[PDB]
């Protein structure tokens, strides 16, 4: 395609590929919430135990 | 700016004067940008020539 | 020499050979020649089934 068609089919992949791109990464954050409680956790009983 | 570009074409050519157009016109004789900002004017004017 | 009537058009299949579109493209007969999912200049630098 030339650039008046192949901008239309690039923005449609742009469109998915972002979301998907922002999906994974709140996922991540989420996910190192619950590894930072169970690290403070673990230095918690370091210190205790 | 305002520029007032002028020529003589045949009716079948008038699609042509637009953007995002091919054709012998829009390709080797006046083309216009996609991101074209304007009006195009046209007439027939075959009782005058 | 003849074409075909609409209501029974003909079908040519084209294989084992080299594709030059410039000739159709810059030849200055046709009134109408639109491409979809293609560009009509980009052609030769495709390969098809």
């Amino acid at each position: 395609l030339d650039p008046p068609e192949a901008e239309v089919q690039i923005d449609r992949l742009i469109t998915g590929r972002l979301q998907s791109l922002q999906t994974y990464v709140t996922q991540q954050l989420i996910r190192a919430a619950e590894i930072r409680a169970s690290a403070n956790l673990a230095a918690t009983k370091m210190s205790e135990c | 700016n305002v520029y007032a570009d002028s020529f003589v074409i045949r009716g079948d050519w008038v699609r042509q004067i637009a953007p995002g157009q091919t054709g012998k016109i829009a390709d080797y004789n006046y083309k216009l940008p996609d991101d074209f900002t304007g009006c195009v004017i046209a007439w027939n004017s075959n009782n005058l020539d | 020499t003849r074409f075909a009537s609409v209501y029974a058009w003909n079908r040519k299949r084209i294989s084992n050979c080299v594709a030059d579109y410039s000739v159709l493209y810059n030849s200055a007969s046709f009134s109408t020649f639109k491409c979809y999912g293609v560009s009509p200049t980009k052609l030769n630098d495709l390969c098809f089934t």
